[PDB]
């Protein structure tokens, strides 16, 4: 409302807005058709849901380019997000047809943005989800980045650009309702006749009071698109909900915890019922698997990354040593340009050392002792040799050690 | 000449170094007392002198569990606040002797069926230097040591 | 009456049934149905809460000349509580995806191969089939056909009632109800038999000492007599296996829910730390269960210490290898309670 | 077999079959109460046993305490009878709730007849809320419920 | 190195600076104490060895304030002179731990229909060096912790 | 079993194990017909009665050498031995026939 006299004013509404979070170690970016509105292709911070809504226009219809819609889950997996424990997050929409030009400049634009940690694609089509995610190049990933992928079936693995900064989740999710926009929040331009400016149309509100004729065409496709999602159940891809778990496991048990075995919330089922003989399949070849239990409800029900092998198997493993150097790159550029001398390797192994040691007191790292937890090596003969320091180069050598989850639960009973 | 691993074996334990689990879940405390067993003693007598004693019976368990006030932390007061009439959730409570650095067990007590009757709010003092701390005192049914 | 307008009292003369159900938590059958059935054509599952949720789904009379119509109201009737309708077919494939599953009872269907595939060892579950439709063959090879599982039983005949037709009620149906009554008021370790079967059923035919005694041995087959002032019980509560475990259904069936509810109590343990302080915290988890489980009676024994015995660690439950592939491994045993079965009278002068 | 408080509980008063909204609070109802008369015979030759002989069946009277408020329905039928008016009925139905407010158990009384109003005393030196106590006598009782 | 938004998200909270909200004005004051919550507990034996404990009622909240004697302030003492018989003025009243410049809450007790039972005047001693300080004391029913 | 899907096995099985101690003044070498469950004469330690189980057969049957047939007390020996307080133990298999040359090595080993 506009306030004109000073006292207390009555407004009845249905807006719903949640709880603002907060975390540093998991901070998500999402790629999908959303709708700024603005029209000013680059990544956009958001803080909270209503921080959101502020920013874009929240709807399950895409903007309409003058004529042809599509549906969209990117608002309602971000409302999934945010009530699973999601923080502050960055969104990336995509708009007008995919290009080739897009795909290119997405790794470049998410490392423009500093602090992304996480990657997600929040949308139903499986071949959009495809395209999106054979656009991360090794490069992108293996500097830190974590990307959380919906497998698309049961039985075959995704296959990315590195396997072991990957997890996949199955399957999708369904929800009660979706969210649904007015007409003057369905953004709409192409639109051009002779009295009238290509410019002059934003909207559909706008749109049916200049064209009926049109405005009839788009609603059809409006309308047939929301019969069809009715039928097959208002199903929402599960990478989104995980986004939100992964933040809420880092802020209450820490990174080096499984985001496993943690209840889902906000939705009503899932896509599909599976039983322990095909999770048995799943779970071998690295597609982690929603399951119910009667006496739990909807959980997540495992923790394997795409590369099957004993050192990154897991992802509280493979997650932990992503954020351990990151917090340790973050320490060394205070030593970027100075003098590469001894004084100056002596302050770089104080640093990681003091940060190595409060990471075992914390329990992230095994061991009785810090000796048995980590070590750091750095010396003129020892990690660099007298070529390395002519060249400007600095060499220090890290070695952790994490705790493995349990995973299986073996009961053996007697009769006596 | 005494090895660390002679010491382990026949030393006693200082009690500076424990862990609480409440239910399924584990929440760092500053003090914890108050885990007694006692009993009631029948006694008989006789005009001819006898005198016969027994034990009774057994009472019940409290426990007082004293830790600080941390931001956005209330669970402790959200499990007494839960009381509808006489309905409440009860937890069991294990505390365990630990480790120096947390990953061995040396000796568990082990209480169940442990539910919330009194909670303590900080007293604000403005003179104060110390911490703000509250306490809650639960009432339990049985109490067992578990040697590891 | 259906359709409301004015505020006000609202008059019909109908008909329907109304009945009353019970709640318990180790008895969660699953029906196997025809396929033929219009209600259940189309659909994986049915979950059925009452006699009324079943009655409204039905949108139909009650008709005595519908074999699972008359089911669902001796297993109601006798007790039971809210169950799942599965069809035959698919007994093998919807089972693993129902969790709180119990008791997989033949509603008058074929389920030989099911029972063979889904009732084994650690899949907690427990079947119950129906006794032949003919006389009993005195030599004693009425019971050729069932396979010796400890994890299901037979009873014998089947039963009728007033609301009777050429078709008679499959004594599975009730018998499933009995299970659900006598779990919730004494417990699932007391026998589920020497129990009055509610309604006005009866058995169809009669079955005298010397009949029984041919067939309370091996794939024994329990019965359901009628006593001069009793009325009518279940007389027999043996498996299909005659070993010194698991004889009795007792014994199998506190088994079954023991292992359930300890599954549930340390299953928070998953993609935690696989290490000490975890397995005593898991250790607690079933100490506490145990303990709770034989103050209610469901163990043998003078003293916690004589009815069960945890054991977990290092060498002693699991080595090196089980620890690195992400292993813990615990035992646990306890001792049942076995009933009198026969009873003795000497009279002398 | 977990067992019931007796501190939460509701009377209502029905007056020509219309309940009464204003009379469902109460500091104090007394326990109620049927009694089965019986008469001892004694035989001839019968010297080591007892023989009981059932007679009709003697309900209790019903206690209810209140302090003193508005003017309530249930006050108005008291004073009509108590001032020399044509006798009338009434009906209750106490109920014992749970933490959901759901009676587990309930007792109807029918035809109970309004007999005495008794009131506090009036003491300078007392800290205390003036309480009327009132008496009914019933012709039948009966529960209704899951638990009794 | 620890941030100062780590300490302001994991460090325990201090006593000693909080903001008193006394009806709808603040008033400031030097020491709070007595937030607490007490439960009774209901037991119930029986023949065979059961034994059930059960959350009884909940009592009375008491709190007590301190406050320095400042010139021409009496507000404390008229509240309390302002019983007529068994009519006062109740009010809510909330104390919540603040930040350091008191720009910010981190806590917050909130305190409902409270009135005043008793009053301390300060002590007149001769030989002392301190400041007069009145004391009042508040009954209150019901008490909540809200978390900023 | 082999584990597949995360989650929660139940087994009914026989399987006995004891108490694991420890000591370090008394160690002792039983020398007797043991079956190892590996081929290679030396000796091997064993902490508890379920390392025992894993290194070698327990039973009282000698291994067969094709045919012949022995009776040993070996394995109930040695369960005898953990139940009345046994720790860490050396076990000495000795196989096939009784040749001098073990036991002028017994010493040695």
């Amino acid at each position: 409302t506009i306030p004109t006299y000073p006292g207390v004013y009555i407004e009845e509404d249905a807006s719903l807005n949640l709880s603002v979070n907060q975390g540093n170690t998991a901070i998500p970016v999402f790629i999908g058709l959303f709708s700024p509105k603005n029209t000013n292709s680059q990544v956009t911070r958001v803080n909270s849901w209503l921080d959101f809504t502020n920013l874009f226009n929240a709807g399950c219809i895409a903007p309409i380019t003058i004529v042809i819609v599509n549906y969209t889950t990117s608002s309602d997996a971000l409302k999934l997000y945010f009530q699973n424990g999601g923080g502050p997050c960055y969104i990336l929409p995509q708009l007008d047809r995919l290009t080739q030009g897009f795909l290119d400049s997405i790794p470049e634009l998410i490392k423009q943005a500093l602090e992304i940690t996480l990657i997600v694609c929040p949308e139903w089509d499986s071949g959009y989800q495809s395209k999106i995610y054979n656009s991360l190049t090794s490069s992108l990933l293996n500097a830190g980045y974590f990307l959380i992928a919906d497998n698309q079936d049961k039985n075959t693995a995704l296959i990315t650009e590195v396997a072991s900064q990957t997890a996949t989740y199955y399957p999708a999710v369904k929800v009660s309702q979706l969210i649904q926009a007015e007409d003057s929040q369905i953004a709409v331009s192409g639109y051009e006749d002779a009295k009238t400016k290509s410019d002059e149309v934003k909207n559909l509100a706008q749109l049916k009071e200049k064209n009926p004729t049109v405005y009839q065409q788009a609603v059809q496709k409006i309308q047939a698109i929301q019969d069809e999602i009715a039928a097959n159940g208002n199903i929402i891809p599960v990478s989104a909900v995980m986004a939100g778990i992964y933040c809420a496991t880092d802020a209450s048990r820490g990174v080096w915890k499984a985001p496993a075995n943690i209840v889902l919330s906000g939705i009503s089922d899932v896509a599909e019922r599976l039983t322990d003989d095909e999770q048995g399949e799943m779970n071998s070849k690295g597609i982690n698997a929603i399951r119910y239990f009667s006496h739990k409800g909807f959980v997540v029900w495992g923790a394997r990354t795409l590369q099957n092998d004993d050192n990154w198997r897991y992802i509280p493993v493979r997650r932990l040593f992503n954020a351990a150097e990151r917090d340790i790159k973050q320490a060394m550029q205070s030593v970027v340009f100075e003098p590469n001398s001894q004084p100056t390797w002596e302050r770089v192994k104080s640093a990681i050392d003091n940060y190595l040691y409060s990471l075992w007191q914390q329990g992230a790292l095994a061991g009785n002792k810090p000796q048995e937890a980590y070590f750091v090596q750095i010396g003129k003969d020892v990690t660099m040799s007298d070529d390395d320091i002519k060249q400007g180069k600095m060499i220090v050598k890290v070695g952790m050690a994490a705790v493995r989850p349990a995973e299986f639960i073996i009961l053996q009973f007697s009769q006596q | 000449a005494i090895t660390p691993e002679q010491i382990a074996v026949e030393y006693p334990i200082p009690t500076y170094r424990f862990v609480v689990s409440v239910g399924d879940e584990q929440i760092p405390f500053n003090n914890v007392s108050g885990l007694d067993v006692h009993y009631d003693v029948i006694e008989y007598k006789d005009g001819i002198g006898n005198y016969y004693k027994m034990p009774g019976q057994r009472q019940s368990i409290n426990i007082t569990l004293r830790k600080g006030v941390f931001p956005g932390d209330t669970k402790l007061f959200d499990w007494i606040n839960s009381i509808q009439l006489n309905q409440v959730e009860k937890k069991d409570i294990a505390i365990s002797l630990t480790n120096e650095a947390g990953t061995e067990i040396l000796m568990t007590w082990n209480v169940a069926n442990a539910f919330p009757t009194s909670f303590t709010s900080p007293s604000f003092d403005a003179t104060s230097n110390e911490i703000a701390v509250q306490e809650i005192a639960l009432t339990a049914d049985r109490v067992t040591i578990q040697a590891a | 009456t259906t359709i409301t307008t004015y505020p006000g009292v609202y008059i019909e003369e109908d008909a329907s049934l109304s009945l009353s159900v019970s709640s318990s938590a180790t008895a969660v059958p699953v029906f196997a149905v025809a396929g033929d059935n219009p209600l259940i054509s189309g659909k994986p599952y049915i979950r059925i809460s009452n006699w009324l949720e079943y009655l409204t789904l039905k949108n139909e009379q009650f008709d005595p000349a519908n074999t699972l119509d008359i089911s669902l109201r001796a297993y109601f009737i006798n007790g039971g509580g809210y169950c799942y309708l599965v069809q035959t077919t698919d007994l093998e494939k919807q089972v693993p995806k129902l969790d709180d599953v119990t008791l997989l009872v033949a509603a008058g269907e074929n389920i030989t191969t099911a029972v063979s595939t889904l009732c084994k060892p650690g899949k907690g579950l427990f079947a119950i089939f129906d006794g032949p439709t003919t006389e009993l063959k005195s030599d004693g090879t009425s019971n050729s056909d069932y396979d010796p599982n400890p994890f299901a039983a037979v009873y014998y005949p089947w039963l009728t009632a007033d609301w009777t037709t050429t078709i008679d009620i499959p004594p599975s149906a009730a018998i499933a109800g009995v299970y659900c009554s006598v779990d919730s008021t004494r417990g699932v370790w007391k026998a589920p038999a020497n129990v009055p079967i509610q309604g006005g059923l009866q058995p169809k035919y009669p079955v005298t000492d010397d009949l029984q005694a041919q067939y309370n041995q091996g794939k024994a087959l329990n019965m359901i007599r009628t006593f001069p002032k009793s009325g009518t019980l279940v007389w027999g509560a043996r498996t299909l296996e005659d070993n010194d475990n698991w004889r009795y259904i007792p014994v199998r069936r506190l088994f079954n829910s023991a292992e359930r509810d300890i599954k549930n109590a340390m299953s928070f343990a998953v993609f935690e730390p696989n290490s000490q302080p975890t397995w005593e915290r898991v250790r607690s988890a079933v100490n506490n269960y145990l303990y709770s489980l034989w103050q209610q009676g469901g163990l043998a024994g003078n003293k916690p210490d004589d009815a069960y015995f945890v054991q977990i660690g290092k060498d002693i439950t699991m080595t090196d290898d089980d620890i690195k592939q992400g292993k813990m491994i615990i035992k646990i045993g306890m001792a049942a309670v076995r009933p009198a079965e026969f009873i003795i009278l000497q009279f002398t002068q | 077999y977990t067992p019931s408080v007796s501190h939460r509980f509701i009377a209502s008063f029905l007056f020509n079959n219309i309940p009464s909204p204003l009379d469902i609070a109460f500091q104090r109802i007394s326990g109620l109460s049927r009694e089965l008369q019986t008469t001892q015979y004694s035989q001839g030759g019968e010297n080591a046993r007892n023989v009981w002989l059932a007679e009709k069946i003697q309900h209790g009277s019903l206690h209810l305490e209140r302090g003193v408020m508005t003017v309530t329905p249930l006050t108005l039928m008291f004073d009509r009878v108590l001032r020399g008016e044509k006798a009338v009925y009434a009906d209750v139905v106490i109920m014992l709730l749970n933490e959901n407010s759901v009676p587990v158990a309930s007792w109807t009384l029918s035809n109970a007849l309004p007999v005495r109003w008794s009131t506090g005393d009036f003491d300078a030196n007392s800290n205390a809320v003036l309480v009327n106590s009132l008496e009914l006598r019933y012709q039948d009782m009966r529960w209704l419920g899951v638990k009794v």
